[PDB]
């Protein structure tokens, strides 16, 4: 089963690489939009939006 | 024909069931896992060539 285990390990990794991404970004499951009106006092947020 | 079967034996040593692997990927999964019970998930059993 040595080959089968090597194959399974690689799968195990594929699955982990997507969870890794989910945990960082998808920890908030609500999609918010950018400010419609732009008024940030003296700040200009257009460069990170 | 030469084909791979997963053979489940009882106490007597009588085969009580068999999976002929080369039917459908469910049968390959049973043959890959070495089990007659396959539960909810996604599997890699083969890569057709």
């Amino acid at each position: 089963s040595f080959c089968t285990q090597l194959n399974r390990a690689l799968t195990g990794i594929a699955v982990e690489q997507d969870k890794n991404t989910q945990e960082v970004f998808a920890q908030v499951k609500q999609i918010y939009k950018t400010p419609p009106i732009k008024d940030f006092g003296g700040f200009n947020f257009s460069q990170i939006l | 024909q030469p084909r791979t079967f997963l053979l489940k034996y009882n106490e007597n040593g009588t085969i009580t069931d068999a999976v002929d692997c080369a039917l459908d990927p469910l049968s390959e999964t049973k043959c890959t896992l070495k089990s007659f019970t396959v539960e909810k998930g996604i599997y890699q059993t083969s890569n057709f060539r």
